[PDB]
């Protein structure tokens, strides 16, 4: 797996099961299922009031606020309608599943359910597509904190939409690596000539940013990349925002899987050590 | 002449003057060759073998006896156990699993100089057997320090005595002195 | 604990003492040499009355200074034909002087210097390291 | 914090993962990886865990884990990667872990795991749990206890071995551990065999099919086999079964009668001769053995809190079963006692309840969910400062306070 | 001729009188005794008392009894009472590990070299039964590694870790008498230090007086091999060795020598008193009609030395230190190696000796 | 674990080291006559599907030879009732197969010769010979009655799967 | 290269002169067996330090004693993706020091990696091929963190690749 997932599998196979059982005649069984996702982001799935034939689908966003100065609420019952209720106590987006009464596609709804955090982030990208489609400059960009010390900046331009990120290296050893794959980003072209153009700044924001209160620091790296139409248009809109806003955990994701495949190459180097190690006695 | 006696059950510090032991100037150590091994018990749990206090109590007994000794200059020692592999020794258990023991070897036996080590007041083997001879008779400190014998089943520790002898020598040097008086401050444990 | 922080180790009557007493060879000397271009000569003087009784660092750091300023002047091909004009002590005490120049590297310093270690050893053998190692009074 | 710890227990057939909090995993994988078979560019991440590892054309599965313990440490390593990024979905910088062992897992094991979650996935804080007492710690659910303890004899019984395992106060005794070649494996087996020799129609690329379904849906452990075969000779009306299956070559429907197998399979822990030739010792005897073999002072609390875990012993009865056999080996000898010389009578419990399948992850997610956890968890700071052999000793917590 | 013993290494030997037996320490805490049964080695004894790795052996030929030396502090006699030999205990009064041993030639009395720095001189009392020792202390500053006697079994050679090599009267007038002036000095009062050395660099692995005592001789960890000349005021002779250290050195007659070590092969010094210096002339592990056809080439460690690890002792076997015909190696390999004189002589034409 | 006899009487006879039990039956030997509703041969019957699956097989009285025998025997029956085609054919096999000499302790041939006690003399042998048959005989035909399902030519499939399995790894026709 | 066969040739000699060790009991300590170039509490067991250097970064330290010889190696690191393999490489190897007997759990300070051989190690390992070893050792861990670095690039590329032709 190169590429991260969109879909949370724990919510589609809750789902899928409880729907199957319910189309079957089975009684309803309890349901109570704490977990998370990445950006902590947090998830319950329940019974309202202990009515088992009742499914409650809820996410938590530290962030949530500023989603929703950037169309959020909009989208969300443009996709989920109906389904989409008060939100439960603690959380920001609720989706609830009425199992006497479920649609003939029950497939579609499992999968539209389990992109509920994808869609939560859907409406900020659109709005800036939309401005560039539009002509709308001088907008104020998005200023998003997906993680507690992590921010997401969003600006259209006449002929491009930017996405800034500013993302923070824990380990100190994790930027070098970094910079590693952040180079082959920003040489992409050479691959893909009609792919999205890529920056990257250590220790310092884009210039732009330079009088705003942006991280500064030794373990901060400030990712952008440039959005063309062939990107932001209504065709290529979905794609795009599926592989965007999974950028920083993807590469988190390849920092760390680069970690592990140094450590093969680390025991099969000191197994040999020791082989010839162990040679050089007359033996037992 | 003095005589320290370490056994599995107690410990005690007896001198001896021209034929016969005396009670005043006697003194008892509350740690032995028990409470070495359970604080062996300890420190093996904290490299990741939990021994049962009952059922492996002989096992770790065993362990102490072929392994463990008495470090000359801890700092020394730890030295060795943190930046070498040189004190590691393998020793097989009864079951056929084969463990591997290091620092732990002088570790369970320091208790004899630190009893706090293991939750016991006191001022350690050494401190006890120097205040026997400093507040004893004048006439004799210098026979008793040239004549200290060890016995019994704990006091078989490589380095014991050598041990003994540099804890001694700090003791005195600071209680007894001040300055670089020592030369003639002859004393042998054999 | 206080009482263990001294090292009474250190007062031992039973320990070992190294025999010490209380300058080098002529820098002019080897200059001159130097300077005609005379760079066998130049190493032979150089290797002459080595400081191996001084207390201070900073006059064996003086001799080796000289030493290694002849064993950079020279010409690779011409190293062969130097140390084969020793004798066996030269060379011995040679070995000294290049171990010394190891731990000051700068530039192709110690470039130079691994192809006098080859010759070195070449004409010394292993032996001639050996008494680097062992050597209490020492370049 | 805001968010639920993780917690993986890694078993030498399945996997069980989820969060901290929840009763059951969210998810239940065979512990198996598919790779392809010089690594250059991103080969080592082609491959697929659990399910979608087991039938993969291009693809050669391998087991990392061979009696419980980790064979392969670079295929534990990526399997983990997948068990984080693509099933749990958690960012392992925000988590701390609980992960498991059994018992006799080496210090080493405990670095070399530690130096995986630390050094590759970052993680915050880990914990390493011993499979055994996580199970005990399960049992606290049990309507029969009252007080939390961590005194016990652990039966675990899966698909491959069965262990009896005596825990005292939250420290397995290694020492008195004993193994039984009897497991859920052996009992299809039996099955399959009592099958063979009395119904047909069964395709034989089939046969071990029909054996374990025959296994989980009809079988039971019962009080007495004579009194049970003259039930089934007189009213087998309502005695025996009937499955049907499909033939995988051909789609058409074939119908087997269901008899004696099913009180016969789960029997052969308590008779082993029936079906093992080199084992013999009924399960009621192995637990007596260990017992007698812990310190003296810890019988007895070890009879009254014998615990199961695991999906084989989950047959109705098995418990009370063992009870009962195990009441007449003490009862008895305590005869011989009293007429050769008044030993006060010994209390012989064992513990069912409704978590045992994954009793130890169970225990875990109990765990992992008290503030306590997160006190006892080596940090990576530790780890950092300190070393991997802060992870070597994982203190015990959950019942004193 | 090589044979191998064991993998781990001979830590000591010693031969009894007439080379029929030889004891060997398998780096352990017991002696060996082995005995040629045809052309094959068969083990004969195994004496274990020792609590501690024995690091010397030596063995009384007359008196026929073995003396052990170990790390445990102990020293003990071993006696042979009908097929077994049995020790006593000896006191040395030491408080770190014995290091060497050897009996005096006259057998009654034997030097323990100590990491109490300090001989230890021991001989038997025939009137309270026991053995004793006394001390020859001043002025050693470290463990002694090594020990010879001089044929007079008063004077004695010692060599140590502070670099020196030391001649000590152990005069003991209870079991000898007034021993008869030597070029050494006239003056030989017990612990009178004879002789010292005057190098400050390389411990001193072995020492060997020659079959006069006029000579002696010592090989040290700087690659060096030295001979102090007591007919020419103790002058002394040295040799730098482009090698490896030696070990074990023996004179193989009054102006040749044999030594071995870490190079892991036997080496000849002749020395020449009218010069008064040191000449390597060895290397004598070089690499009939039986003869012939064993030694013919087959069609087709990497060691070419007979031995596989360095050698650590040297003895001689038959004709003694003054016309030595035969002398054994062992080493840290685990083998024995038997060298004869006469055949080195024939295989190298260019071989000197005196 | 493997069901005994609780049949062993202090007046129980023996024939050899086996337990003359009585047994109802009209055929000829010297079994005692059962006065009470269950004998030896039924108790064997009643035991079997449980018993022929162990292994080992503790001998606690003189009643368990006797049973082992019997179980034994079944065996043989089931082997031969497993080809037939009516429950009156197969009380003609059985008949047959009661009648066949099979071999007797101290005989090759005859498994636990280490367990069964030989006969001392000729008479011994005789009536240890006769008594066997008379067991064979009943155990035979009782257990017709018991394999045959009332729709004819059904040696019971519940009967039949037995016919592998060995009691004690042994067998009379071995 | 053409520093690196003259570099190795005059490490593996100063290795030679340096294994020449035998078995010590403690003058110090009554009944203890100790490494004394770790130690260190009798002078006069000690051998004089020497450094090799190929260059003002790449150098061996040799420290030399009756039983004991530690031997220090300054490893080659162009850069920082080399810093952080190398740091990982030896710390990786450090982690099973006991499997790995001869190597020091920490290194001499200002060292990468450092190995603590004993007279018991020379006594049941041939001495020379110990030598042999360490040459080994040097060039092989130099040529793994080469091809670590090509490895980590490769895998970026293919990453960012992999991303990018997504759009």
């Amino acid at each position: 797996m190169i590429l991260l997932e969109v879909n949370n599998r724990i919510i589609e196979e809750t789902l899928a099961l409880k729907f199957e059982n319910a189309a079957a005649g089975n009684k309803p069984e309890a349901v109570e299922v704490t977990f998370a996702d990445f950006d902590g982001v947090l998830y319950h799935i329940s019974n309202p009031n202990g009515d088992k034939t009742k499914v409650m689908v809820s996410i938590s966003l530290k962030f949530y606020k500023e989603l929703q100065a950037h169309g959020a609420d909009e989208l969300l019952k443009r996709v989920y309608g109906s389904y989409l209720v008060n939100p439960e106590s603690g959380y920001n987006v609720s989706l609830l599943y009425d199992l006497e009464n479920l649609p003939a596609s029950k497939d579609s709804i499992v999968h539209q359910a389990g992109m509920l955090k994808r869609n939560c982030f859907a409406s900020v990208f659109e709005k800036y597509f939309q401005f560039q489609e539009e002509g709308k400059e001088g907008e104020n960009r998005a200023v998003i904190h997906y993680r507690d010390d992590e921010t997401m900046y969003v600006e259209s331009k006449k002929d491009r939409v930017t996405v800034v990120f500013s993302t923070v290296f824990k380990d100190d050893d994790d930027v070098v690596i970094g910079k590693v794959f952040m180079q082959e980003f920003k040489e992409g072209r050479r691959a893909s000539h009609t792919a999205p153009q890529v920056l990257f700044s250590h220790r310092e924001p884009p210039l732009e940013l330079k009088d705003t209160d942006a991280a500064v620091g030794d373990n901060i790296g400030y990712i952008t990349f440039v959005l063309f139409p062939r990107h932001t248009n209504a065709s290529a809109r979905d794609n795009t925002i599926n592989l965007i806003h999974t950028f920083r955990d993807y590469l988190h994701y390849h920092i760390k899987c680069s970690k592990a495949y140094i450590h093969t190459r680390m025991r099969a180097k000191t197994s040999d050590f020791l082989k010839v190690l162990n040679r050089a006695r007359p033996d037992a | 002449g003095v005589v320290v006696d370490s056994g599995d059950g107690v410990t005690h510090i007896c001198p001896v003057y021209e034929g016969f032991s005396l009670p005043h100037l006697t003194r008892r150590l509350d740690i032995a060759g028990r409470d070495i091994t359970r604080y062996l018990i300890k420190l093996l749990l904290l490299r990741g073998y939990a021994f049962n206090h009952s059922a492996d109590f002989e096992t770790v007994r065993m362990i102490k006896e072929k392994l463990c000794y008495v470090g000359y200059n801890i700092e020394q020692e730890q030295k060795l156990a943190l930046e070498t592999t040189v004190l590691v020794e393998s020793y097989t258990l009864p079951d056929g699993r084969i463990i591997k023991v290091g620092g732990e070897r002088f570790e369970a036996p320091e208790a004899l100089f630190q009893p706090h080590l293991i939750n016991v007041e006191g001022v350690g083997v050494a401190e006890l057997l120097f205040n026997t001879i400093q507040a004893a008779d004048i006439d004799t400190r210098s026979e008793f320090y040239k004549h200290i014998v060890l016995s019994g089943g704990s006091t078989m520790y490589p380095g014991l005595p050598s041990r003994l002898e540099r804890e001694l020598k700090q003791l005195y040097l600071e209680r007894v002195l001040k300055g670089d008086v020592e030369k003639l401050s002859k004393f042998k444990i054999r | 604990a206080r009482f263990r922080k001294v090292d009474v180790d250190e007062y031992d009557e039973n320990k070992f003492v190294d025999e010490d007493d209380g300058a080098g060879p002529d820098e002019g000397e080897v200059d001159s040499c130097l300077r005609q271009g005379n760079m066998t000569a130049a190493l032979q003087a150089a290797l002459k009355n080595p400081p191996i009784n001084t207390k201070s660092q900073a006059v064996k750091d003086r001799a080796g200074s000289i030493v290694l300023k002849v064993l950079i002047s020279f010409k690779a091909n011409d190293i062969e034909k130097a140390v084969q004009s020793l004798d066996k002590n030269g060379v011995d005490l040679l070995m000294k002087y290049i171990y010394k120049g190891f731990e000051s590297p700068s530039d192709n310093s110690s470039a130079v210097l691994l192809q006098w270690h080859e010759k070195a050893l070449a004409a010394g053998g292993v032996g001639s390291i050996v008494r680097v190692l062992t050597a209490r009074k020492t370049v | 914090g805001r968010l639920p710890a993780c917690v993986v227990d890694c078993g030498t057939g399945y996997t069980k993962l989820g969060y901290a909090g929840n009763t059951e995993p969210q998810f239940i994988i065979p512990s198996c990886i598919a790779i392809k078979e010089v690594m250059k560019g991103v080969d080592d991440l082609d491959f697929f865990i659990g399910d979608e590892a087991i039938e993969k054309p291009t693809y050669a599965t391998k087991w990392p884990i061979r009696h419980g313990i980790v064979e392969d440490w670079d295929l534990m390593e990526r399997f983990m990667e997948q068990v984080i990024f693509k099933y749990l979905r958690a960012e392992p910088e925000d988590h701390y872990f609980l992960l498991t062992e059994p018992p006799l897992n080496t210090p080493e094991n405990r670095e070399y795991t530690a130096e995986i979650m630390f050094e590759s996935f970052n993680v915050p804080g880990l914990y390493i749990a011993v499979q055994a007492v996580l199970a005990l710690a399960a049992s606290w659910t049990s309507r029969q206890v009252g007080e939390r303890t961590l005194t016990g004899t652990v039966i675990d019984s899966g698909d491959g071995v069965t262990h009896v395992i005596p825990v005292a106060e939250g420290y397995v005794i290694g020492s008195c551990i004993k193994h039984i070649p009897i497991a859920g494996r052996d009992i299809t087996y039996f099955i399959q065999q009592l099958l063979r020799d009395r119904e047909v129609g069964i395709p034989p690329e089939q046969s071990l099919e029909t054996a374990k379904a025959v296994k989980e849906r009809y079988s039971y452990v019962c009080p007495d086999l004579v009194k049970e075969f003259n039930k089934y000779d007189t009213d087998g009306s309502k005695w025996i079964k009937q499955y049907t299956g499909i033939n995988a070559i051909s789609k058409k429907e074939f119908s087997i009668d269901v008899g004696y197998e099913r009180f016969l399979g789960p029997e052969i822990f308590f008779h082993p001769e029936f079906a093992n030739p080199d084992f013999t010792q009924p399960i009621s005897e192995v637990v007596d053995e260990v017992i007698q073999n812990c310190p003296i002072d810890v019988r007895r609390p070890l009879y009254k809190n014998i615990v199961l875990s695991g999906g084989s012993t989950m047959f109705r009865d098995f418990g009370r079963r063992l009870q009962r056999d195990l009441k007449r080996t003490v009862d008895a000898r305590l005869k011989l006692s009293e007429e050769l010389s008044k030993p006060k009578p010994i209390d012989v419990q064992v513990i069912t309840h409704h978590m045992q399948r994954y009793a130890v992850w169970f225990g875990g997610s109990m765990l992992a969910s008290t503030p306590e956890f997160y006190q006892v968890c080596h940090t990576k700071k530790d780890y950092e400062e300190i070393g991997p052999s802060i992870c070597r000793h994982n203190p015990v917590f959950g019942v004193m306070s | 001729a090589y044979h191998s013993f064991l993998v781990e290494p001979i830590s000591c030997h010693a031969w009894n009188k007439d080379r029929t037996q030889i004891a060997i320490c398998p780096n352990n805490h017991e002696v060996h005794i082995y005995e040629k049964s045809g052309n094959k080695w068969v083990q004969v004894h195994e004496l274990k008392e020792h609590n501690g790795q024995v690091t010397g052996v030596d063995w009384a030929p007359d008196s026929n009894r073995i003396v052990t030396c170990g790390t445990d502090r102990n020293a003990y006699v071993w006696t042979l009472k009908g097929r077994t030999w049995k020790p006593t205990l000896v006191i040395l009064r030491i408080n770190r590990a014995a290091r060497c041993v050897r009996w005096a030639p006259n057998e009654k009395k034997f030097a323990v070299g100590s990491g109490s720095r300090v001989i230890s001189i021991c001989y038997f009392e025939q009137e309270n039964d026991w053995w004793v020792c006394k001390h020859i202390k001043k002025p050693i500053r470290s463990t002694v590694l090594s020990l010879d006697w001089h044929p007079n079994s008063v004077l004695l050679a010692a060599g140590s870790c502070d670099f020196k090599c030391r001649i000590f009267s152990a005069y003991i007038k209870e079991v000898e008498e007034r021993p008869a002036p030597t070029p050494w000095g006239s003056k030989m009062p017990f612990g009178e230090l004879m002789f010292e050395s005057s190098s400050s660099c390389g411990w001193v692995h072995g020492v060997c007086f020659s079959a006069n005592g006029s000579r002696v001789a010592w090989v040290s960890h700087d690659s060096t091999v030295c001979l102090a000349d007591a007919d020419k005021k103790m002058a002394v002779a040295t040799l730098a060795s482009e090698t490896l250290p030696l070990l074990a050195v023996t004179f193989i007659t009054e102006s040749s020598l044999v030594a071995a070590g870490h190079d892991c092969f036997p080496v000849l010094f002749t020395y020449d008193s009218a010069a008064g210096k040191l000449s390597f002339g060895g290397r004598l592990d070089v690499p009939t009609a039986r003869e012939r056809f064993q030694n013919l080439d087959k069609k087709a460690a990497g060691l070419d030395s007979l031995h596989k690890n360095s050698v650590s002792q040297i003895s001689v076997l038959s004709g003694g230190k003054a016309k030595c015909s035969q002398f054994c190696t062992t080493g840290m390999d685990g083998g024995m190696s038997i060298w004869d004189v006469r055949s080195l002589e024939s295989a190298l034409k260019d071989l000197k000796i005196v | 674990p493997a069901y005994h006899s609780s049949l062993m009487d202090p007046d129980t006879k023996l024939i050899g080291n086996m337990a003359l039990l009585p047994i109802r039956s009209q055929f000829k030997g010297p079994a005692p006559r059962e006065t009470k509703d269950t004998d030896i041969v039924d108790e064997a019957i009643y035991y079997f599907k449980a018993n022929v699956f162990f292994k080992n097989y503790e001998i606690k009285n003189e009643a368990d030879r006797t049973l082992i025998y019997i179980t034994l025997y079944i065996s043989e029956c089931l082997k031969k009732l497993q080809k037939c085609n009516s429950k009156s054919q197969g009380e003609k096999e059985m008949y047959t197969l009661g009648i066949t000499n099979f071999p007797i302790p101290g005989e090759p041939g005859f498994p636990l010769n280490a367990i069964y006690a030989k006969p001392a003399n000729k008479q011994e042998d005789e009536v240890m010979r006769a008594y066997l048959q008379q067991l064979r005989q009943e155990t035979g035909l009782r257990l017709c009655e018991k394999v045959f399902d009332p729709q004819n030519d059904k040696p019971s499939k519940w009967w039949t799967c037995f016919v592998k399995r060995q009691f004690m790894n042994k067998s009379l026709s071995g | 290269t053409a520093t690196l066969r003259p570099y190795l040739s005059a490490v593996r000699a100063t290795l030679q002169a340096a294994l020449c060790l035998e078995n010590f009991s403690s003058q110090v300590v009554e009944r203890h067996n100790k490494p004394e170039v770790e130690v260190r509490s009798s002078k006069e067991l000690l051998l004089q330090p020497v450094t090799i250097s190929r260059n003002e970064k790449e150098k061996v330290l040799i420290e030399g004693s009756i039983n004991s010889v530690r031997v220090s190696i300054a490893v080659k690191q162009a850069d920082e993706i080399e810093k952080i393999l190398c740091h990982k490489f030896m710390r990786f190897m450090m982690m099973r020091a006991e499997n790995f007997f001869i190597l020091r759990r920490k290194p001499v300070e200002g060292y990468d990696i450092s190995f603590l051989i004993t007279n018991f190690h020379t006594e049941q390992m041939y001495k020379h091929k110990l030598v042999d070893f360490v040459i080994h050792f040097m060039e092989e861990i130099d040529k793994e963190i080469s091809e670590m670095k090509l490895s980590v690039n490769a895998r970026a590329r293919i990453v960012a690749e992999e991303f990018l032709k997504n759009f």
